[PDB]
């Protein structure tokens, strides 16, 4: 899901 | 800080009773707000001394010994709350000492199928309600998804890696609990395109707020202008995207056509004055050879002659006049053309350089998702966003499995056994087993109830490699095809010497295509050894497993070279190649939510499976069949706290099913 | 409520390019050569206008009357009287233009010579004479 993203 | 923060700390509301406390407290919630407020307090003042020292179990005896009145007046209540708190898991989960010995003799007999994270935490709780629990693992390690390569000193995870912060993370406190060396990630993440030129600045940036603007904007396709059928089949994530894409150069063709468009207007503007101008000067290089002539004529002349010279003085005169005043406007205009042509609009929406980093910027979405952007849901591909963690995320330096291998700690655990059939009916299940060495060797389990945490993709086998007796029902197995079970791979490189910028955490790489976008796209440098970690997402990750280790390791070279230098880099001493979708325990990452799938149903996947009666005409039989796992927790899937979480509520429902609920007075 | 910033997203220009399967080429197609439609379009123009500032080069120079700046007068000349019903006869009612032919009569005094001889020059009739024009 979404919270696996880098860069945020 | 406080009561409160212990409530937030257990993702709850702090000010407000909720669903399953309103089910097992329905005299309190129902009743006066003043009743409601100290039961609201009891339940966070123990939590906060749960959280205070989870090191130990909390006893219902320690929490009333410090609670002030007029909250310990009334110990049945404080009761039926430590009770709930316990059942639950929301205090004393996790690896504590006991206070109380455990009781001498069990009670009823539960199967475990999986010793993955959901697994072994419904099994300590169970365990610790005082049943006889049996954990059936397929592997020859427990943790599952949760792997750890160990080599020498070389610690690198090939599975769960991260942790997503810490506010309100049940693994805030189960890292108090085991020695979890937790280290930050940096957040900086600098790219390289395919030549190993690193992107300027200004680009990242644009491109970067490019990305999150059109994610923004399939956001709002969906919710605002309900973007959401399209002929029939419902809209994926990245059909949204392009959609959104060629608007946006729908719109920079739109802005250059009613550029020029304003620059022809006032062209013709200019060409229709010249062609006034021009007949101008013609009748005004006539009049003044009629006006020469009249001069010619020499004095003395009659007034007739003498008027001819005046008036043509006059007429002349006037049309120099016009032509001046046209020579102003002729001024206006050919500036008002060199202010147009001065300033135009964007020439591209995006370049092919600009495409290809924002291919990069997907990549990482499908390394998120675990996907092609091709298959999440546009309408709830995020729908677990509210449940986000707050703080840093985190990485276990000392690599994960150390939490798993912490959880089996006293627990009957059958490892090499592989479950081939779940026969469940109204008077009990029997679990039928092999050995993974000899797969002749058969094994039986007799058991009052089993609970499953068997990986979405083992579940999804066709055909089965699990078949259940008898067949699931209609409902499940609809859910379980309609949900979504994504593919990440990861590439381990040991090396001698740090030649990366040791204080960067992670580096990406820009692919070539769209297609080769999620190859190799993310380094990690995350340990204390020199160790880099290579991410192989999106549709590349399926079809690097059919690809030898050799030639993966090698591209990994390649690239790397690329970036630092052809002789900073060295040969690997020693070299991983994940495949999870091969894996036959796993069968891919972790799930997603697929297009046509919702959130819905992961409650679905969650639901106990009753089975009929075995004689007719006898009474509605007790829930046999449970299921636990990452894929059945609709606010926390693709995690390991969502396990670990899952586990536990499996434990609650199980023990008040078996056990009873005793604290519903 | 509304996109964000810098992003473009009318319901119209959503069913537009999901009309079909090449709906979205076909429309990025009709733009593009509207784009070359246009821009050879502007070369034209920019082509024409080219050719007749060339025409219009050296401007009005050869064929401009110097300044002749002379003082007001009250009387009427004979002369100017006869200059004066001639400038009726070709310009009618335009005040300004007879008074610059004469050259030293104010416009009001223009239009009193038109009440004051109004009998003795049939300024009636050289009036009707000109309408017939
Ligand atoms: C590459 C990767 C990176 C990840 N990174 C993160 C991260 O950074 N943070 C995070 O929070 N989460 C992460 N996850 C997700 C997390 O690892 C999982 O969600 C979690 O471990 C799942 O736990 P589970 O017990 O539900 O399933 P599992 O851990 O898979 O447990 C299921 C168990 O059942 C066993 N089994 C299968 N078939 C049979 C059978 N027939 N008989 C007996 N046993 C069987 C399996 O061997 C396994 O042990 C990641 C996952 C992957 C693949």
């Amino acid at each position: 899901p979404r919270g696996f993203l880098v860069k945020r | 800080s406080g009561v409160e923060g212990a409530a937030f700390q257990s993702r709850l509301p702090h000010d407000r009773m909720t669903s399953q406390e309103a089910a097992c407290f329905p005299d309190i919630i129902s009743g006066p707000q003043q009743t409601q407020k100290v039961f609201l307090f009891i339940r966070n003042r123990t939590l906060q001394l749960w959280l205070d020292n989870p090191k130990i179990q909390l006893t219902f005896e320690a929490t009333l010994q410090q609670l002030e009145a007029p909250y310990n007046s009334d110990t049945v209540l404080v009761h039926r709350v430590h009770s709930y708190l316990e059942r639950h898991g929301l205090i004393n989960f996790g690896i504590y000492k006991r206070i109380k010995p455990l009781p001498t003799k069990k009670t009823g007999k539960v199967i475990i199928i999986g010793s993955g994270v959901s697994g072994l935490a419904a099994a300590r709780q169970l365990q610790s309600f005082g049943m006889d629990v049996t954990l059936l693992e397929a592997r020859d390690r427990v943790g599952g998804r949760v792997a750890t390569f160990r080599k020498g000193n070389y610690v690198a995870d090939l599975g769960a890696m991260v942790v997503t912060g810490l506010g309100g993370n049940p693994m805030a406190v189960v890292s108090k609990q085991v020695n979890m060396e937790l280290a930050k990630i940096k957040q900086k993440c600098p790219l390289y395109e395919a030549n190993g030129q690193a992107v300027p600045k200004e680009k990242d940036e644009m491109v970067e707020q490019e990305f999150n603007r059109l994610l923004e904007a399939t956001s709002y396709l969906s919710h605002q202008l309900d973007f959401n059928v399209l002929n029939n089949k419902p809209v994926s994530l990245g059909q949204a995207l392009e959609v959104v894409i060629q608007l946006q150069e729908k719109h920079v063709k739109d802005e250059q056509i009613e550029h020029w468009k304003k620059i022809v207007k006032t062209q013709e503007e200019l060409k229709e004055l010249l062609n006034k101008m021009v007949n101008l000067k013609e009748k005004i290089k006539e009049l003044h050879q009629q006006y020469k002539e009249a001069s010619e004529v020499k004095p003395p002349r009659d007034i007739t002659a003498e008027f001819l010279v005046k008036s043509k003085h006059r007429d002349l005169t006037a049309l120099c006049k016009e032509y001046d005043e046209l020579a102003e406007t002729q001024g206006k205009l050919e500036e008002k053309l060199q202010e147009l042509e001065a300033n135009p609009p964007s020439d591209v929406y995006l370049s092919s350089r600009d495409r290809q980093i924002l291919d990069w910027h997907f990549a990482n979405l499908e390394f998120a998702n675990a996907t092609p952007l091709s298959t999440l849901s546009l309408k709830h591909w995020d729908q677990d966003d509210d449940f986000e963690f707050t703080g840093s995320h985190l990485t276990v330096r000392n690599g994960y499995s150390c939490v798993p291998v912490a959880l089996a700690e006293g627990l009957d655990i059958k490892l090499n056994t592989a479950v081939r059939q779940v026969r469940y009916t109204a008077s009990g299940c029997e679990v039928i087993a092999v050995n993974t060495r000899s797969t002749s060797q058969t094994f039986i389990y007799k058991c009052d109830a089993v609970l499953c945490t068997l990986p979405l993709g083992v579940l999804k086998q066709q055909p089965p490699a699990v078949q259940f007796v008898p067949p699931l029902p209609e409902w499940k197995t609809s859910a379980v095809q309609r949900m979504g079970f994504g593919n990440l791979n990861k590439v381990v490189l040991c090396f001698d010497r740090v030649f990366w910028d040791p204080s960067v955490n992670l580096f990406g790489h820009v692919g070539s295509t769209t297609a080769s976008r999620g190859e190799l796209f993310l380094f990690w440098n995350l340990y204390k050894a020199p160790i880099l970690l290579a991410l192989v997402a999106g549709e590349a990750a399926g079809i690097m497993e059919n690809i030898s280790d050799d030639v993966i390791v090698g591209r990994c070279l390649a690239i790397l070279k690329g970036i630092f230098g052809s002789s900073a880099v060295p040969q690997p001493k020693e070299t991983v190649v994940s495949r999870w979708r091969a894996d036959p325990w796993a069968r891919g990452s972790y799930s997603y939510v697929a297009a046509g799938s919702s959130g819905n149903d992961y409650d679905l996947m969650a639901q106990p499976i009753t089975p009929g009666p075995s004689i007719p005409g006898a009474p509605q039989p007790i829930p046999r069949l449970f299921f636990a796992g990452e894929h059945t927790i609709r606010n926390y899937p693709a995690t390991v706290h969502g396990a670990l979480l899952s586990g536990l509520r499996e434990a609650g429902r199980i023990a008040d099913q078996f056990l009873g609920a005793m604290y519903t007075l | 409520r509304k996109p964000p910033k810098g992003m473009f997203l009318s319901q119209e220009d959503v069913e537009a390019v999901s009309a079909n399967a090449t709906a979205a080429t076909t429309v990025l197609r009709q733009l593009d050569m509207e784009l070359v439609s246009v821009k050879r379009q502007i070369q034209n123009i920019k082509q024409t206008n080219s050719a007749l500032k060339e025409k219009l080069d050296g401007g009005i120079e050869p064929y401009r009357l110097p300044e002749v700046i002379q003082k007001c007068n009250a009387r009427w000349t004979t002369e100017e009287q006869l200059l004066a019903v001639q400038a009726i006869r070709k310009y009618g009612r335009d005040f300004q233009a007879i008074s610059d032919v004469i050259g030293n009569k104010s416009v009001v005094q223009v239009k009193n010579f038109f009440v004051n001889y109004r009998r003795r020059f049939n300024i009636d009739e050289v009036l009707q004479e000109w309408e017939a024009e």
